[PDB]
């Protein structure tokens, strides 16, 4: 039973084991059969392989509805590396190629073992008679919905599309289904379940968001005499972690403005902390050299804007402090998580002030009221706001950092080791939570 | 998975109260609907009350106004304040967690609906 999968894992994939242990339970959740299954995990996770390992293994077909052709077209190619019987119906096929298809698909025994399909094509005319008779043989061993959250209003991508997918869940009722997605909060999950019309009990594999190594704090700019130099001792101690070496690994500022970048880059430089600024108002030619600067540590600090943010991954990023407030908690999550990727501690710290509030709130409506000229409303505008007002809200309470991320994404309470301020010294942050109500 | 057990039923006389609480265990994120049922001898089953997370809650007219119920969201339990109760009210009372979130910190969860046990009230 595990031998099957791990056979099929190393002969058709070439994989020696699993990504994660995550990955693997997923993986057997989908293979016995018997349940929904929801998967939710980033891109690069091995999501893709929890549905067409087991497809391998099943005596019939699996369906794979994807919501665009070029996420299609992206697996497609690759099985095709691993010479799986996989194919494709939708409209970048000739005439010919979608009847040829079709026939296989009447065969007692197609020579198809996975089918990737669009929305559009599984509710199409044309499908339906093949859909019955793939029904009627019980040749269909999954369904599986990637891009699930794109059936939730609340999600950043809600397609009309995803809606008639819970009706074909329920034609398909002989069949166990699988929805993927990487980005789903509780609300979003809620959605997928209701409206895929997932069978309970439906079985959840969502990687947490914990980073155990970063250390969350947010300071209160309003209640700081000498900000600059509050930053300027965090990237001291974030990169003074082996003195004997001296400065040691790299860090990045994040900030609204391209003013403000420039202004930061040029307080820190004096203060005696090397920083330049990386945003879209420098020549592509400033910036290749600028990011190369950083990426080789000639110079320890980047300060970009989180408009034009980062283009690039590196290992030892000691710290990440937002000067201004981020756009929203997955934005935070993203821009602070560039942090400690070598699996050393590294320090993330938020700069928060009501009037950064205030500004990011009003740029949202804004932003937000450009998009409703063009393309009318939508329930992704109040999505854009409560996405922020998250944020807001891990700024103002007093609680545990990972566990306030933790509950916004839908996580477990996460196991913080004295890992962020609130846990490290509860009544300090209530100080300054309480001193910054005086200021109101 | 997840235990509801019921508790806080006794016998009482008429004019009475009782407080009905259930306990959800296990890793529950949150519970979507939680409805109060309760069965008496040789009736079907009755829909009492229901509470969402979020607060908002709805009563069988049988119940409105004599039967409150609430949350404690620190501790995944549902309270049934039951006043002037009446022999109508002698019933098995428990629980339905609809929609239960399930979630351990290793991402291996469940969604989900669980029965209570049940409590007996007895009203003379
Ligand atoms: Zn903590």
């Amino acid at each position: 039973p595990e031998r099957r999968v791990r056979s099929t894992l190393k002969k058709v994939f070439g994989f020696d084991s699993f990504k994660t242990p995550l990955q693997e339970s997923a993986t057997m959740a989908v293979v016995k059969g018997n349940k929904d299954v929801f998967v939710c995990m980033p891109t690069g996770a091995g999501k893709s392989l929890c549905y067409q390992l087991p497809a391998l293994l099943a005596k019939g077909i699996t369906i794979v509805v994807s919501p665009l052709i070029a996420l299609i077209q992206d697996q497609v190619d690759h099985l095709l590396t691993l010479k799986v019987r996989v194919s494709s119906l939708n409209s970048k096929l000739s005439a010919q190629e979608r009847k040829e298809l079709l026939a296989d698909l009447e065969r007692e025994k197609p020579q198809t073992k996975i089918l990737y399909i669009t929305p559009e094509m599984a509710a199409s005319s044309s499908f339906q008679p093949t859909l019955n008779s793939l029904v009627s043989r019980h040749l269909l061993s999954y369904l599986v919905v990637d891009e699930a959250h794109c059936v939730s209003q609340w999600g950043h991508d809600f397609r009309p599309d995803y809606l008639r997918l819970g009706a074909l869940r329920s034609r398909l009722g002989h069949a166990p289904c699988v929805a993927l997605t990487a980005t789903a909060t509780p609300q979003v999950q809620e959605d997928v379940f209701a409206a895929l019309h997932l069978k309970k009990p439906v079985a959840i594999f969502k990687t947490p968001c914990f980073r155990a190594n970063l250390f969350y704090d947010v300071q209160f700019k309003e209640l700081i005499s000498d900000p600059y130099g509050n930053l300027k001792d965090f990237c001291l101690k974030a990169l003074g972690q082996e003195a004997d070496k001296g400065l040691s690994g790299c860090g990045i500022v994040y900030c609204r403005t391209r003013e403000a970048c420039e202004q930061l880059a040029i307080e820190l430089s004096c203060r005696g902390v090397n920083a330049k600024a990386y945003h879209a108002g420098l020549k592509a030619s400033e910036r290749t050299l600028v990011q190369n600067d950083w990426m080789e540590e000639k110079v320890p600090v980047i300060v970009a804007t989180i408009s034009f943010g980062m283009g690039v991954d590196k290992a030892n990023v000691r710290f990440v402090a937002h000067w201004n407030i981020a756009k929203s908690m997955a934005g935070y999550y993203q821009e602070s998580g560039r942090a400690g990727r070598d699996g050393k501690p590294s320090w993330c710290r938020l700069y928060y002030s009501r009037n950064d509030r205030d500004q990011v709130s009003f740029l949202i409506r804004k932003e937000v009221a450009k998009l409703q000229e063009k393309r009318g409303n939508k329930a992704s505008d109040k999505a854009t706001i409560m996405a922020f007002d998250a944020l807001v809200t891990f700024c103002e309470e007093l609680g545990c950092r990972h566990a306030a991320i933790a509950k916004y994404f839908g996580d477990a309470l996460p196991a913080c080791a004295k890992g962020c301020d609130h846990c490290q010294n509860p009544t300090a942050v209530r100080r300054r939570l309480e001193a910054l109500e005086r200021s109101s | 998975q997840v235990q509801l057990v019921e508790n806080g039923g006794g016998c009482v006389k008429a004019g009475g109260s009782l407080r009905l609480s259930c306990a959800a265990s296990g890793s529950i994120f949150s519970i979507n609907r939680m409805t109060w049922y309760r069965q008496a001898p040789g009736k079907e089953r009755e829909w009492v009350a229901a509470i969402t997370s979020g607060g908002s809650t709805n009563y069988a007219d049988s119940v409105k106004g004599r039967f409150t119920i609430s949350r404690d969201n620190a501790e995944n339990t549902v309270y049934l304040q039951m006043n002037s109760l009446k022999p109508e009210d002698t019933a098995v009372y428990y629980c339905e967690a609809y929609g239960t979130y399930t979630l351990a910190p290793t991402g291996e969860g469940e969604y989900d609906d669980y029965w209570g046990q049940g409590t007996q009230v007895m009203v003379s």
